[PDB]
């Protein structure tokens, strides 16, 4: 069998195999319900909408944010996404791979807790990791040492590493991300 | 020299055509006992509001 990985970095959110060179496609973590009396009688009610789908549709649709500040606020919309994420665009089922998990670094606990909790009982999966995102920047950058600033949609970072080593207490973790700057320009 | 049936009928007639009194008496009336409901359009607005904040 194959690997698969779960990029939930936020922004669009990013999921492929193990040595395909770029993954498959990509969502930008809205999601999206109603507004307004369901009218026409011929449709049928969805009542929860996420992805380019929501991107369409989005205008009756009001959006919640599923993510804030990097910390993930409502893990049962989580739930739908990952759901939709893995059928409509992977057709994958949960034992199919081990599965990796990317991290916001120096962050409650929590989301590490319930995280595993649901992907291995909701989805039942051959193995998990969750992997702090400095880590990957230096194995695609390849230099063993470094510091990296990566400003997301979420919480923005500084992480110097040494070659194969970490200094959690140099690192440094600001929410300044793209999305607040966005709202300050209006 | 008389009230007859044509005076009547002028009455009749007259009664009628006037539209004001026919059509004040229904839509008056009835305007005022118009509305009682917990609206499910307003239900939408709950909901919506559930969803809000
Ligand atoms: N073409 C672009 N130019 C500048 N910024 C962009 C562009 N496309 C997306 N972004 C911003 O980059 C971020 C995309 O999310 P991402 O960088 O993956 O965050 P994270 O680090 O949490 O994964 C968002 O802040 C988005 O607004």
């Amino acid at each position: 069998t194959t690997a698969l990985v779960c990029d939930n970095g936020s922004g669009l959110v990013k999921a492929g195999f193990a040595g395909d060179d770029a993954p498959r496609a990509v969502f930008p973590s809205i999601v999206g319900r109603p507004r307004h009396q369901g009218v026409m009688v011929g449709m049928g009610q969805k009542d929860s909408y996420v992805g380019d789908e929501a991107q369409s549709k989005r205008g009756i649709l009001t959006l919640k944010y599923p993510i804030e500040h990097g910390i993930i606020t409502n893990w049962d919309d989580m739930e739908k996404i990952w759901h939709h994420t893995f059928y409509n665009e992977l057709r994958v089922a949960p034992e199919e791979h081990p599965t990796l998990l990317t991290e916001a670094p120096l962050n409650p606990k929590a989301n590490r807790e319930k995280m595993t909790q649901i992907m291995f009982e909701t989805f039942n999966v051959p193995a998990m990791y969750v992997a702090i995102q400095a880590v990957l920047s230096l194995y695609a950058s390849g230099r063993t040492t470094g510091i990296v600033l990566d400003s997301g949609d979420g919480v923005t970072h500084n992480v110097p590493i040494y070659e194969g080593y970490a200094l959690p207490h140099a690192i440094m973790r600001l929410d300044l991300a793209g999305r607040d700057l966005t709202d300050y320009l209006m | 020299x008389x009230x007859x049936x044509x005076x009547x009928x002028x009455x009749x007639x007259x009664x009628x055509x006037x539209x004001x009194x026919y059509x004040x008496x229904x839509x008056x009336x009835x305007x005022x006992x118009x509305x009682x409901x917990x609206x499910x359009x307003x239900x939408x607005x709950x909901x919506x509001x559930x969803x809000x904040x």
